[PDB]
């Protein structure tokens, strides 16, 4: 079951997501959140991302399509490897912390 | 009178076809409107007695009844004019240029989630409103539910629906062997259990939707018994390779709609208070302490990184597993699925024996078919 | 006056153009450049110029000049109509004969020489079938003799045009040449229906229905009667065969002449506009519009001093096609007669700049333009840019002429009233509604007593003295005798049955007024008749005919007379059928119309009333045995072995006061077993008597309308020859006889399913959809192995219950094996018996057959050299692969190869490489077979589960396996195809998307 702090950070996530108010992600605003963070993924990579993530070929995402998609479960090792992946991606600096 | 009626509404190419009815096009003359026209028989012929014949007048004039009770609801079925003769009925509905669910079901073999979803809150509705002025069903199948232009769907074929009142309970068991509750089956055992009751409807609904999710209804076998059984049981489950690609949040929803015991049977308000229901435009109250900030921040960090995973977790063409198994790619299965179908399409019609789930064959025709 | 120097102008240019070729003494002109020889068509086409031109002269009467030239106009319009009219009378001969039987060799000449009216060509080194071209002149005629100008002046040429309107009146069921006689795309000495040719008789049928040839000043005897169920029947044919062109063309561009001013044979305006869109985008260019795809007529290839090109045009003549401006005249015509100003204006401009001047700087119109051989590439990789020269007989006498009449219509000189007086511009306008008439009458007295003790009020038989009811059978004798003259030879109109809208419109003979029978309750023609439940079926379904389109004037008037055969078994009250269909038409309300009960009287002071002014004034032991014995069965079966042995027509000498012939004595036996109503000899009877159902024709023509083949008997190899073309009844009946040979019987549960399969295909036109041949015999072995199975009965026992069947009964189970309605062994055999196949089945095969080198299917190939020959919405590839795929006999088989076909085409789409090799699926399915028997042993199956198919090697679970699922068939198929793909690869896969 979810949970009302849940319901709104997903909220806010989405709102964040795109940088202007339209209901969708956005290829191009996906894009340049990316290339902020660091990452130069490919145009086909991000369309084989955007395909595989929708469940058909309108090419737009949507907020209950991104509250199903973080509605999977990792398991045991999926999850120590993506914390592990986002801690190494925080700790740029060579301090360990 | 039969005058009136010939010089307001004009007979058309047929439409559809019943057990005993002939539904056909008819143009209002005065607004030169689209509507339909429905022609059932009284004596059908001279094939029975006035004692049937009396009997089907008293099924009309119930279903008339019904119909004029709720009448003035835009997603229920409206009948704008009735007319009765001495060996013909002419009733006056809304012509809609879209066929039956069944036809649109078996066309797309499995609809999406949007769709999915609206139709189940546009049924949710029917059902609330209907229990709402004590009228039960009794016979939610996908044939007697039809689409329009909008791809809104609305229910008809009232006759067996019938008014009750608190504290009475039927008997009289009628419908597609597939869509009975355990109290159908309690009650005609011999005398026990009460009657009928209000969570028909309930376990109608949720063989809806497991059928037009699943693509096949959860209950099917090619003895009578054995499914009969099997649905007094409530033994159903849900298929590995077609289940897995889906959402929890309906699942469980499905689940809910389809237990056995009446009591723990979900109603109407509780699904519609369901979060799959729920939406949201904008709101300005999720204020809170820094620490719910911080939960929010780690969520959406989290959210994230999952959303970076993805692209790199699709496989590739894989030509070993196809050649091994077919079934592990989902747009080869669907692919063949719809084939198989396409190749099939002319044998989805009204009948327990053939059906969406014949189609399928999912346990394997080895020595172990043959224990029972 | 500025309108006089307008039309001295365009007299001056019909003079200069057209009618300097008047061919006096004679009238016909030449049709253009070096070749002396007339066209009917031609003619007719070019004098409406001159007709148009001599009735706006006519407005401007009270002048000496303007009179003269007006009558000189309409005498030479005359001239030519009489020329004409000479020319056919000519072969009064072939006019008669093709009456009986047509052919291709009975047809009048269609090319006429010049002066002197005799023959220019052979019999067999022309096309002499061309009945648009007399439907055409029939319809011009029609239409100068309503606006006032006199053409007939005897009564012989009466009784000629009749002849000809009868010899035109078969053409819904009949082959032509067409209109550019040369049949479809290939000659070949080939010739198939044309929707052109059905439309125009239809209008000229229309159009002389009740016309007078003689004028305000003709008689009774002037008049040109015309049925109007010809017309029904050429209007559904026109309906049910106007999306494309014809069977083998998919657009021609002259089906403009039946939705536009010529002849206005089109109805559901909505079906107008979309044919000219496609039109419009298939054909039309930047020197006007094509005749249709693929044609090679004045091409700089092809050998154009050559005939009968051989199946060669894959890509010779494509993009490269010659235009005509025929079709844009035909256009602006089209535009400013309905109610367009704009796009006559645009099209006006669009043809005045491919106009080519000529002497005295005369507008010329060019017969086509055609590309230059140097830029021939060109046109193909760019097609409509390159530019063409004019070429063909520059005066073209057609083109000009129509030019000519647009723009004297456009100009306002002319109004679309005066061309069509007949008021056939509002073809196209819905009609509301009708209200049909029924009229019940009692044999005798007993049966009006009964319904009046049943609340039915009727009148009997007598008591109506003034009125006269008989059968149909007698008004198609009576019409057999108009048109009759013995001066000329003409034997009148052939004998021919009446339909439904023909006997209910009442007939006025010897000043006494006539009623008919509808003619399908005649039970001594069939015994159709004898069930109720046919009865009310039939009764039902021709009013529903009736009240849809009614096309003549006045209100209808049914008979509905009750027998003595529908009673009950007690023979005291009606039937259960009858009294409901009767209290149903009471309250106003049957099947799908409109009706009102009255007396006969009451409904004669309005309905539809003609008026026949041309009705004006050892042996003896066998014979012992025979009359000795019982078992009525065993009776039919000695009475079937003596005519057979020496019965044909010799006395059997049963009785002693009488000598009564064996057919006597087989009517005798018939009408005692109609009362008994036991359908064990019923078949045997008829089968001797040789009754074949009537209109017979008539159901296999609406059947082939549709791109069906027809399929009689048992298939073996060497007989049961498919049919393509209509056929007359004689070879009909002749082939139906061939097939069924000496079973008899067969012959007559051929011919009553393909009745039930023709009734059924109007009533619902989707379920004999996806099937593109109908096997009778495939049919009739169907039901009965399914009556074998129902009925857990032997063959024989099979057989004989569906003799027994009623017709009803058989039916209702034909329709429920139609339906394919009631385990997966059966439904594949029953799938596969029917041939039953996707929709795009066809352009899967085809893509199959382009993205590979070929196919085997264990014996013989199908090589992919066709699909350049061919395209996928072509029948000549359908049927092609049909008896690719019909080698192999086993229908289970077949669904296997289908299904094989199918999964090795989303295969061919999954997978984008060239296969380069060619693929057996036979191998294909024994892999897949073997890889489910090898599944089933890991499984656990024994022995007799992994069961073996005595002469296939198919393991009976995977027939019984369904398609789909995690076991399912489907899977194992798509399994087998990859293994053969992976073994016909270079060690690799090449499958990505
Ligand atoms: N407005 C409409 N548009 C199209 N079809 C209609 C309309 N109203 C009724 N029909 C058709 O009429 C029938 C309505 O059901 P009806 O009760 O007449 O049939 P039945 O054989 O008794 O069983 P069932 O109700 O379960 O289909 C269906 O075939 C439906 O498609």
């Amino acid at each position: 079951q979810l949970t009302e702090e849940q319901i709104a950070e997903f909220k806010e996530a989405f709102s964040l997501f795109d940088k202007d108010g339209d209901g969708t992600i956005t290829t191009k605003e996906l894009g340049t959140v990316m290339r902020s963070l660091g990452q130069n993924p490919t145009e086909a990579e991000l369309q084989d991302m955007i395909n595989e993530v929708d469940a058909d070929g309108n090419g737009t995402i949507d907020f209950p399509e991104f509250l199903t998609m973080m509605a999977r479960k990792m398991k045991d090792t999926d999850s120590e490897e993506e914390i592990r992946e986002a801690f190494r991606v925080f700790d740029k600096d060579g301090n360990g912390y | 009178s039969a005058q009136d009626f010939y010089e307001n509404y004009e007979p058309k190419e047929i439409l559809g076809r019943g057990v005993s009815s002939v539904v056909r096009r008819c143009i209002h003359k005065p607004t030169s409107q689209e509507y339909a026209v429905k022609v059932i028989d009284v004596t059908g012929g001279g094939s029975f007695s006035p004692e049937e014949v009396r009997e089907l007048r008293e099924a009309t004039l119930k279903e008339v009844d019904i119909l004029r009770k709720v009448s003035g609801h835009p997603n229920i079925i409206q009948l704008k004019d009735t007319y009765e003769t001495n060996t013909f009925f002419f009733l006056v509905f809304d012509l809609m240029k879209r066929g039956e669910l069944f036809d649109y079901l078996t066309e797309k073999v499995t609809l999406s989630e949007k769709e999915t979803r609206k139709i189940m809150r546009a049924l949710l509705e029917v059902i609330c409103t209907l229990h709402k002025l004590n009228i039960v069903h009794r016979d939610l199948k996908p044939e007697n539910i039809l689409l329009d232009d909008n791809m809104n769907i609305k229910l008809t074929d009232f006759g067996f629906s019938c008014q009750l009142e608190p504290g009475e309970r039927l008997r009289e068991v009628c419908g597609t062997p597939s869509y009975l509750a355990p109290e159908i089956i309690e009650c005609s055992m011999n005398e026990d259990h009460p009657g009928y009751g209000k969570e028909v409807d309930m376990w109608s609904t949720g063989v809806i939707m497991y059928t037009l999710l699943a693509g096949s209804p959860p209950f099917w076998h090619r003895k009578q018994m054995l499914m009969l059984r099997m649905i007094m049981s409530g033994n159903y489950q849900f298929g590995s390779p077609e289940w897995d690609d889906y959402s929890d949040t309906v699942k469980d929803l499905v689940s809910r709609f389809l237990v056995v015991q009446p009591q723990n049977r979900y109603t109407a308000e509780e699904a519609l208070a369901h979060p799959f229901f729920q939406q949201y435009l904008v709101e300005e109250v999720r204020h809170f302490s820094p620490r719910g900030k911080f939960k929010v921040i780690a969520l959406t960090v989290l959210a994230s990184v999952r959303i970076y995973y993805q692209y790199r977790r699709v496989k590739p063409v894989t030509r070993e597993i196809v050649i091994r198994d077919p079934y592990a790619l989902r747009p080869l299965r669907r692919l063949i699925d719809a084939y198989a179908f396409r190749i099939y399409g002319h044998w989805v019609k009204k009948g327990q024996q053939q059906n969406r789930a014949a189609l399928f064959e999912n346990t394997p025709k080895a020595v172990l078919l043959s224990l029972a | 006056s500025n309108s006089g120097v307008r039309l001295d102008g365009y007299a001056r240019l019909v003079q200069q153009t057209i009618l300097c070729h008047q061919n006096p003494v004679t009238g016909l002109l030449p049709a253009s450049y070096d070749q002396k020889d007339a066209w009917v068509r031609d003619n007719v086409y070019s004098i409406l110029a001159v007709w148009g031109l001599g009735l706006a002269y006519r407005k401007n009467a009270d002048r000496d000049e303007d009179k003269a030239k007006a009558y000189e106009l309409e005498q030479s319009v005359v001239k030519l109509m009489r020329g004409l009219l000479h020319c056919m009378i000519r072969q009064v001969d072939k006019v008669e004969s093709f009456k009986y039987s047509q052919s291709t060799k009975d047809s009048l000449h269609a090319k006429y020489n010049t002066k002197t009216c005799a023959t220019v060509v052979g019999d067999d080194q022309w096309g002499h079938l061309q009945l648009d071209a007399t439907s055409v002149y029939l319809l011009f005629l029609a239409q100068m003799t309503a606006s006032g100008l006199h053409i007939i002046h005897s009564l012989d040429e009466v009784n000629f045009i009749q002849n000809l309107v009868f010899y035109i009146e078969a053409a819904y069921k009949t082959a032509d040449f067409g209109i550019w006689e040369r049949g479809d795309k290939t000659n070949q000495g080939i010739s198939e229906l044309n929707a052109s040719s059905v439309g125009m008789a239809k209008a000229a049928l229309e159009a002389l229905d009740e016309l007078d040839l003689f004028g305000v000043k003709g008689g009774p005897q002037s008049v040109i009667h015309v049925l109007a169920d010809e017309v029904q029947h050429c209007q559904s044919i026109l309906n049910s065969l106007l999306p494309r062109a014809s069977t083998s063309k998919e657009v021609d561009a002259s089906l403009l002449s039946v939705v536009s001013f010529p002849a206005f044979a089109v109805e559901d305006s909505q079906l107008v506009e979309l044919t000219k869109q496609e039109i419009i985008t298939k054909l039309q260019g930047r020197y006007g519009c094509c005749r249709f795809l693929r044609d090679g007529y004045k091409t700089p290839k092809e050998d154009p001093n050559r005939l009968y090109y051989e199946p060669a045009e894959l890509k010779l003549f494509e993009n490269i096609e010659c235009e005509w401006p025929l079709f844009w005249t035909y256009f602006i015509l089209d535009g400013v007669f309905s109610g367009n100003a704009e796009q006559v204006q645009e099209y006006k401009e669009a043809l005045e700049a491919v106009l080519i001047k000529g002497k005295n700087g005369v507008p010329l119109l060019p017969e086509l333009y055609s590309v230059p051989p140097d830029r021939v590439d060109e046109e193909y990789q760019n097609p409509h840019t390159v530019d063409r020269v004019p070429m063909g007989k520059l005066p073209h006498m057609w083109g000009q002429s129509l030019y000519i009449l647009g723009s004297l219509m456009a100009e306002g000189f002319l109004a679309p009233g005066e061309i069509d007086p007949l008021n056939r511009r509002f073809s196209t306008v819905p009609k509301p509604d009708v209200v049909v008439q029924v009229s019940i009458l009692a044999e005798t007295e007993e049966i009006k007593t009964i319904l009046k003790d049943k609340g039915i009020y009727v009148e009997t038989i007598a008591e109506v003295y003034p009125i006269r009811v008989q059968p149909a059978r007698i008004l198609s004798h009576i019409y057999s005798s108009l048109g009759c003259n013995n001066r000329m030879k003409l034997s009148g109109r052939p004998y021919r049955h009446m339909g439904v809208l023909g006997t209910s419109k009442l007939y006025d003979i010897r000043k006494t007024i006539f009623t008919f029978t509808p003619q399908f309750i005649d039970q001594q023609q069939f015994y159709l008749a004898l069930d109720n439940k046919m009865i009310v079926e039939m009764l039902r379904t021709d009013l529903s005919y009736l009240c849809s389109r009614w096309r003549m004037t006045g209100q209808p008037t049914i008979t509905f007379p009750i027998s003595h055969s529908m009673l009950d078994e007690d023979g005291t009250s009606l039937n259960s059928s009858i009294l409901a269909a009767l209290r149903k038409m009471q309250d106003g309300y049957f099947g799908g119309a409109r009706v009102q009960t009255g007396k006969l009287s009451e409904f004669l002071t309005t309905s539809c009333c003609t008026h026949l002014s041309f009705m004006d004034p050892d042996f003896k032991a066998l014979v012992l045995q025979l009359k000795e014995t019982s078992s009525l069965q065993e009776q039919a079966d000695i009475l079937y072995m003596l005519y057979t042995m020496k019965g044909p027509d010799w006395n059997t000498e049963l009785y002693n006061e009488r000598s009564a012939t064996v057919r006597e004595l087989l009517t005798e036996l018939y009408g005692k077993v109609g009362e008994i109503r036991h359908w064990g000899l019923i078949r045997y009877i008829s089968g001797i008597l040789r009754k074949k159902v009537e209109a017979l024709d008539e159901a296999c023509t609406d059947l082939l309308s549709h791109q069906k083949h027809l399929t009689v008997g048992l298939p073996p190899e060497p007989r049961e020859k498919t049919i393509s073309a209509p056929l007359p009844y004689e070879a009909l009946t002749q082939l139906i006889d061939e097939a069924s040979e000496g079973d008899m019987s067969i012959s007559i549960l051929t011919q009553e399913i393909m009745v039930y399969l023709a009734m059924y295909m109007r009533t619902q036109p989707g379920l004999f959809a996806e099937m593109f041949r109908l096997r009778i015999g495939l049919i009739i072995q169907v039901m009965a192995t399914e009556l074998a199975h129902s009925l857990r009965c032997s063959a024989e026992e099979a057989t004989e219950g569906l003799m027994n069947l009623s017709p009803s009964a058989m039916k209702n189970l034909l329709h429920h094996i139609l339906s394919g309605k009631e385990q997966w062994q059966r439904r594949r055999r029953l799938d596969g018996a029917l041939n039953r196949v996707p929709v795009g089945f066809y352009q899967k095969v085809w893509k199959v057959l382009q993205k590979c080198h070929g196919l085997s299917v264990e014996g013989f190939v199908l090589p992919s050299s066709t699909t350049r020959e061919m395209t996928p919405g072509e029948i000549k590839f359908s049927v092609h692969v049909e008896s690719v795929l019909n080698r192999v006999p086993q229908p289970e088989y077949r669904q296997l190869l289908v299904e094989a076909i199918l999964v090795l085409t989303m295969l061919a789409d999954i997978e984008i490489h060239s296969i380069g090799s060619i693929i057996a699926v036979e191998k294909i399915v024994h892999i897949a077979n073997d890889l489910f028997l090898q599944e089933q042993k890991t499984l656990g199956a024994d022995d007799t589960m992994l069961a073996k198919d005595p002469a296939s090697g198919i393991c009976t679970l995977l027939y019984d396996s369904a398609p789909s699922g995690r076991f399912g068939t489907m899977t194992y198929l798509s399994k087998a195809a990859a293994t053969y793909v992976q073994e016909f690869l270079p060690h690799s896969i090449c499958a990505m998307q």
